[PDB]
């Protein structure tokens, strides 16, 4: 009978991921300023 | 070719917004938190530890441990005293001393393996012409003594006559490959 | 009774022997967790001739070889006859803590033993160890003892400090042997 | 009855130090995609007591360089006063109601550093001196914060007395009003316990063992638990001064309750944190916190102390 | 006597646990040890040698920001007068001194360390 | 909702060992209480349960014995005890256990396999497999 | 009930205390230090059986010998388990450790750490599997469960 070898199945393998993936989040900076000091003004109310 | 890992390209873009967020990611930890939630999300994953006596980790037939030498069907005794698994065995572990069996037939009066010198590398196994000695799946065979660990003849006898029903499903796996 | 069950045999008879994990060194130099150490007429009148270990071992590892030594007694003394106040001395040097000696009665120290050695562990004193610390070594000399049978015996003077440096204190603990002028000998 | 009410204050506390140690392993496992100790116990929960058996039943070391009267009286002097920093603390009601608590607390803390600084220099090696060096600077730096942020948060209470802040929070945190101030004192109550990212006195990789690698037994037992309760302590100092839970005089038992979910959040954030980061090196910290925390400390400072002034509301004395 | 019975009380604890770490287990003393650690090998030296520090100026600006901290710790009792202005100007001199002696150590580079 | 399924998964592991006195003898003895189908049991009584939904280190475990060959295992739990029909099976070189696909017989094979033997008796101690290689010689029994 | 029978529980309460909560050290010279990092990971959690690495020896109950050992180190490491206090316990991990390994024959190689060190259990391999390493340490748990000190202190 034919050979057997483990080789890559036909159509090669699926594509992998290799670049850094690090997503930006968060707020703008601006906003979470102002919910700091919001909250600092009411408890000083 | 190649490529930069810590070099921006150059300097000379700030604005209020990019001053405010630099700021923010100052005064608030912005970056830390980042590696909070990360360890967090980590707290809520299945750990990949196991039960060791009860669930064990997965091994292969090629695996290496604990050495046996093995028989034919008829309990006869495979080994010859060829004594190359001896002349290649890299750290000396083995000695061997024959005879004729009074019988007439080539056989070892003697087979030891000092077991802290074995480097379980597997070229006797490979070597053996005949599938005589082998390199069994066992490695819970740690002791209170040296002397122990110290085998002949009989240990590795022993050891074949245990470990048959695995060593030769293992080699049933394996040949075709070697 | 040995004798007389198994002749042909080897009877060594050492002193009070000395050692890194002895009861004999370690035990005078223990005395200072006392603010002051007691002796039976100040250890006059009280002759001790120790000896080291490793005499007493490679003496017993050659008499399991010696063609000789099959009917024979042994003594394994030492050199160098020591007065117990001056051991004691010697000892309260090498170990550089101080020296309070004082007399003591023989009655009230066994009763003081029995007291230590109402314990049910290792015991520290005890009335048969005090009788046995304050009467003297015989005058081995009628006897063969180990230079026949092939050991030099070796001084106290040479080996006490490595016994006797675990007691002191920093300040003392970097200190040499030739710095205790060393203990009086006798002959008696 | 005041001696059932120490042990009702003692045991409980160095039982939770005792469980503190397998809460921090657990979450540190789990964090670390594995399992803490679950074999000893039904899941760890007799880990502790065989740490503990097995340190007090080893061979402790009175090495031959060392000065025993210090190399005994620190650990003492550790546990006696993480043990003692834990009296007046209103929960709601305290054992010793002291009008000057924060002050007891300051200084029994400053006196706390004096163990680890005695016992690195008893144990005359390079390494416990190493590490009592840091502890100096460590103290130096974290000190001159703890006091000033302490000092501008009670500005607006009226007193050092801490049954004050039970009614000051009323109906209201202190976190908001202060958060930056929560802020620092929360990394100064981490540097103080000489815990991540500032341990820089046990800094394993730097210091092995610093102020504990001569010290084996109940000593080393008693060094770790005194950490291990300060800890709680200073978690428990966080959620009455700033997270201040609901006193209803006629439920103190709520306050109670809340006061230990608040804590328990804290700590498990000290172990987060710990879990986290790499160490701090220790003039990195000194640098941190005299050109971070102590300049906007003082402003704050300013602003506590106008705050009262421009909207009239100066808290009353008694 | 609260106070100082707990006081007692926790260091009776202390002791009695000392007392139980040191005479409980079994013991084989010897100099091998006893001596001091170093990481495998014996000391080249001792540690009671002098140990060139670093920070030594700013230990003795914390000795000064102790003493400032003294003086300004009684402002929770000061606030209940009924000038309110004295102190304010007062508290302020005080704070932006020892601000302005921060940055002037700062600029002159006392917090930086001893290279 | 979703709190109630796991919360009822729960309730099926700990009531599916029997009884409290069951689901206490496999807890304080494994310190898991999964449950999974029983594959096959042993000539010495180990179980080797599986459930194929966990992931490749937890789908296959053994319940051990609480007597082996007169040790009292019931707390001195160790590895050794798998004989070689389930060794293969419990550290995954193959997916077929011995109870569909079981191994040659031979007449050579131990029947009763052994823990493992360090301390006590019955253990290995080493020696020549040889013999005299110079033989002395054997002096009369008479003189002259 | 008994003086003998109380002292028999005693034992096996202080036995499991030792047995529970050993803390080995952070000595590890080549290869098979690798396999021991892998028994401090996730898979064959130590931490999961109480076993913690201290890296100082005065707060170690026991070492692990993983790795060759040199004529140079074998000065450190007898410093280092006399440093160590009693009750301590030694395992000698891989075939360069317990006996000279691949290196017996060599000139700066000790043939067995057993020959400077007393080993209470040697684990063999060139690395061994941590899995083996671990049977190794719970040999050692087995091993403290018989103690019989106490026991012995009774019949003196
Ligand atoms: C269980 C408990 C869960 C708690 C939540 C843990 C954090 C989970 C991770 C969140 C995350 O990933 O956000 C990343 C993001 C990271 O943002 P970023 O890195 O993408 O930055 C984006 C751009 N700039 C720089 C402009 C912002 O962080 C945030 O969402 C906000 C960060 C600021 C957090 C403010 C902390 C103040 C703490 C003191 C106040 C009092 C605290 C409460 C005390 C009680
Ligand atoms: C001192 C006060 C007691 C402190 C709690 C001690 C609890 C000891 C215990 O739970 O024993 C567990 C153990 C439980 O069994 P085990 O833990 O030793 O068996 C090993 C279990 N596996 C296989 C999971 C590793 O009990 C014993 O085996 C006997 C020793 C304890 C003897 C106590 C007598 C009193
Ligand atoms: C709740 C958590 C906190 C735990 C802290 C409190 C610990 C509680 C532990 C209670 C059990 C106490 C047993 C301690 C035994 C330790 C010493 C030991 O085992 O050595 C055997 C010792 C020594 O026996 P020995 O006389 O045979 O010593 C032999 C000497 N050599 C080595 C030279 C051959 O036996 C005892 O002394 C046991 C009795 C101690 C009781 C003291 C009270
Ligand atoms: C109404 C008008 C008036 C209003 C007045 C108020 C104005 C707004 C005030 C905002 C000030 C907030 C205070 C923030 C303090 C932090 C200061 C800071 O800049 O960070 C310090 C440090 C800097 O690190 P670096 O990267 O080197 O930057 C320095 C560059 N020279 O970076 C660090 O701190 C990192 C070291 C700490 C890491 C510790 C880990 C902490 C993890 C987060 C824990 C969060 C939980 C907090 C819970 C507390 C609740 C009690
Ligand atoms: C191994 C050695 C270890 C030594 C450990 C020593 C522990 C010291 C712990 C640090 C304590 C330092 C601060 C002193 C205690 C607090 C002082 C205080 O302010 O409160 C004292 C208290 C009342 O004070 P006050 O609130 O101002 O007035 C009450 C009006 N109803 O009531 C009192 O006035 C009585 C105070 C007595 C203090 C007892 C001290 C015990 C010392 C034992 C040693
Ligand atoms: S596996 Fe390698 S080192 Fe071991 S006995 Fe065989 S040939 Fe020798
Ligand atoms: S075991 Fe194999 S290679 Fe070695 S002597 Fe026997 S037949 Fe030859
Ligand atoms: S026995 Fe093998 S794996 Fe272990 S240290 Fe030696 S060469 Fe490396």
């Amino acid at each position: 009978s034919k050979v057997k070898q483990d080789m890559p199945p036909p159509g090669g393998y699926g594509p992998i991921d290799y670049k850094r993936n690090l997503p930006r989040r968060g707020l703008s900076g601006y906003s979470m300023f102002a919910v700091g000091i919001g909250a600092l003004i009411f408890g000083y109310w | 070719t190649y490529k930069y890992v810590n070099k921006k390209e150059q300097e000379s873009e700030v604005d209020m917004k990019s001053a405010t967020d630099n700021a923010a990611r100052i005064l608030m930890w912005t970056e830390l938190i980042r590696g909070l939630g990360m360890t967090l999300s980590y707290l809520f994953r299945e750990p990949a530890t196991i039960n060791y006596p009860f669930e064990k980790g997965p091994l292969s037939p090629r695996f290496r441990g604990e050495h046996a030498l093995r028989r034919y069907p008829s309990g006869e005794e495979r080994c010859i005293a060829c004594k190359l698994c001896e002349a290649i065995c890299p750290a000396q572990a083995i000695t061997i001393e024959a005879e004729p069996r009074a019988d007439g037939s080539r056989r070892t009066t003697r087979y030891d393996i000092d077991m802290t010198k074995c480097i379980y590398c597997g070229f006797c196994q490979e070597a053996c012409p005949v599938d005589a000695i082998v390199e069994g799946p066992n490695f819970e065979f740690s002791t209170e003594t040296h002397e122990e660990l110290l085998y002949n003849k009989e240990k590795l006898l022993n050891n074949g006559d245990k470990w048959e029903a695995e060593i030769a499903a293992n080699i049933q796996a394996d040949y075709l490959y070697r | 009774e040995v004798r007389s069950v198994f002749p042909e045999a080897i009877i060594i008879r050492p002193s009070d022997i000395f050692g890194r994990e002895d009861r004999f060194l370690n035990h005078f130099a223990n005395y200072r967790w006392f603010l002051a150490v007691p002796l039976v007429s100040l250890g006059f009148k009280t002759v001790k001739q120790p000896v080291y270990v490793a005499d007493v071992s490679k003496g017993i590892v050659n008499a399991t070889k010696d063609p000789d030594a099959v009917g024979k007694t042994f003594a394994f003394t030492g050199p160098n006859r020591y007065l117990l106040f001056h051991l004691v001395k010697y000892i309260f040097g090498m170990t550089h803590r101080t020296f309070i000696p004082y007399p003591l009665p023989l009655f009230v120290y066994s009763w003081i033993g029995k007291l230590f050695g109402l314990s049910p562990f290792e015991p520290w004193t005890t009335k048969d160890k005090v009788e046995r610390i304050h009467i003297s070594d015989v005058m081995p000399t009628d006897l063969p003892g180990l230079e026949d049978l092939g050991v030099q015996p070796t001084p106290l003077e040479l080996k006490s400090i490595e016994v006797l440096r675990r007691h002191r204190t920093y300040r003392w603990l970097s200190s040499e042997i030739e710095e205790t002028k060393p203990a009086k000998t006798v002959n008696y | 009855m005041f001696f059932i009410n120490i042990l009702t204050l003692l045991v409980p506390i160095l039982i939770a130090m005792a469980f503190l140690t397998l809460v921090e392993r657990k979450i540190l496992g789990y964090m670390q995609l594995r399992k803490g100790p679950n074999i000893v116990g039904p899941y760890g929960i007799l880990q502790p007591f065989a740490d503990a058996m097995k340190l007090f039943m080893k061979e402790p070391m009175r090495p031959l360089t060392t000065s025993m009267s210090l190399f005994i009286i620190a650990p003492t002097l550790s546990l006696t006063l993480a043990l003692s920093l834990w009296v007046p603390l209103p929960m709601p009601h305290p054992l010793i109601n002291l009008n000057l608590g924060i002050l007891f607390i300051l200084a029994t803390s400053s006196l706390s550093v004096y163990s680890i600084l005695w016992s690195g220099w008893a144990s005359n090696s390079k390494y416990s001196l190493f590490g009592a060096l840091r502890a100096v600077a460590q103290t130096i730096s974290y000190e001159v914060t703890m006091a000033i942020i302490l000092l501008s948060v009670l500005l607006m209470n009226g007193s050092y007395s801490l049954q004050t802040l039970i009614t000051t929070q009323e109906h209201m945190w202190l976190l908001l009003p202060a958060w930056p101030m929560a802020m620092m004192w929360f990394i100064s109550t981490l540097a103080e316990t000489n815990r991540a990212p500032f341990d820089l006195t046990e800094g394993e990789s730097e210091l092995v063992s610093g102020f504990n690698v001569e010290y084996a037994a109940g000593p080393f037992a008693l060094f770790f638990m005194a950490e291990y309760t300060n800890i709680i302590l200073m978690n428990a100092l966080t959620t009455i001064i700033f997270l201040g839970p609901l006193y209803y005089i006629n439920l103190p038992e709520l306050y109670s309750t809340n006061f230990m979910m608040e804590a328990l959040l804290l700590s498990s954030t000290f172990l987060w944190i710990r879990a986290s980061y790499p160490r701090f090196r220790y003039d990195q910290l000194m640098h941190l916190l005299w050109k971070n925390f102590l300049p906007l400390t003082l402003a704050l400072c300013m602003w506590h102390i106008s705050l009262p002034i421009f909207t009239a509301g100066v808290p009353p004395y008694m | 006597m609260n106070l100082y019975t707990v006081i007692f009380i926790n260091i009776l604890l202390s002791l009695t646990l000392i007392l139980v770490a040191f005479w409980l287990p079994q013991m084989n003393l010897y100099s091998e040890k006893a001596n001091p650690y170093e990481c495998g090998f014996d000391p080249t030296s001792s540690a009671r040698l002098p140990f060139s520090m670093k920070f030594f100026l700013v230990a003795i600006t914390f000795l000064l920001f102790d003493l400032e901290i003294a003086l300004l710790l009684p402002l929770p009792w000061a606030i209940q007068t009924i000038k309110t202005s004295t102190m304010m100007i007062m508290a302020f001199i005080l704070v932006t001194i020892l601000s302005l002696g921060l940055a002037y150590e700062w600029t002159q580079k006392g917090l930086e360390w001893t290279e | 909702m979703e709190l109630v399924e796991v919360l009822k998964r729960g309730v099926q592991q700990v009531t599916g060992h029997g009884g409290l006195r069951g689901l206490l003898r496999v807890f304080f003895r494994a310190n898991d209480i999964r449950i999974g189908t029983l594959v096959g049991e042993d000539k010495y009584g180990n179980k080797y349960y599986e459930d194929n939904k966990q992931f490749f280190g937890r789908h296959r475990w053994v319940i051990y014995t609480t007597e082996m060959n007169g040790k009292n295992t019931f707390w001195d739990v160790d590895g050794s005890m798998v004989p070689p029909e389930w060794h293969r099976w419990l550290h995954c070189m193959t997916d077929d256990p011995p109870t569909t696909n079981p191994p040659t017989a031979r007449k050579f094979i131990w029947t009763n396999h052994k823990f493992n033997v360090s301390a006590t008796p019955e253990q290995y101690v080493p020696y020549s497999t040889t013999r005299k290689k110079i033989h002395e010689w054997v002096p009369p029994s008479t003189p002259y | 009930s008994r003086a003998e029978y109380v002292v028999t529980k005693l034992d096996d309460l202080i036995n499991w205390a030792r047995r529970s909560s050993l803390w080995p050290m952070t000595f590890g010279l080549a290869c098979c230090a690798v396999e021991m990092m892998h028994m401090a990971a996730p898979r064959y959690d130590m931490d999961r059986f109480g076993v913690v690495f201290r890296a100082s020896p005065r707060q170690a109950d026991v070492m692990i010998v993983a790795g060759t050992l040199t004529n140079k180190m074998a000065p450190a490491l007898r410093k280092v388990y006399d440093q160590m206090p009693e009750p301590r316990y030694v395992v000698s991990m891989g075939s360069c450790a317990n006996g000279g390994g691949y290196y017996h024959y060599s000139y700066s190689v000790v043939r067995g750490c057993d020959r400077i060190v007393p080993v209470d259990i040697y684990v063999p391999g060139c690395p061994p599997t941590a899995e083996a390493l671990l049977y190794g340490i719970l040999q050692l748990q087995r091993k403290i469960k018989r103690e019989q000190k106490l026991k012995i202190w009774y019949r003196r």
